[PDB]
């Protein structure tokens, strides 16, 4: 909105006001994945580390 | 004792022989019978393990 003019009381004259404006919008979106295995090699012989045997 | 056994290859090994010794001559070897002590047989043993599995 904006201010309003005078005008002549005898010319009968007026202002109108503009219309609205819509839109639209899209969004894409971020895919995360990783991977990891257990084989026996690494259970085979190997002592924990904050023990003995 | 005449046993003997052959190779993928067709290569025939014979169980009593020395290496690097002809056939032609004769051959055997000498060990103590020990089968009867039992549990108590520390002499000759075999090992076993596990699978990769």
């Amino acid at each position: 909105v904006s201010l309003l003019d005078a005008v002549d009381r005898d010319s009968r004259k007026a202002e109108t006001s503009a219309p609205e404006r819509v839109r639209q919008i899209s969004f894409p979106m971020m895919y995360f994945k990783e991977v990891e295995s257990i084989t026996p090699d690494e259970i085979q012989g190997v002592r924990q580390p904050g023990t003995a045997n | 004792y005449n046993g003997k056994f052959k190779d993928k290859r067709g290569k025939v090994h014979t169980l009593v022989s020395i290496d690097s010794v002809a056939a032609t001559v004769g051959v055997g070897h000498a060990f103590p019978n020990v089968s009867m002590l039992g549990e108590a047989n520390n002499i000759f043993e075999v090992a076993y393990g596990p699978c990769p599995k």
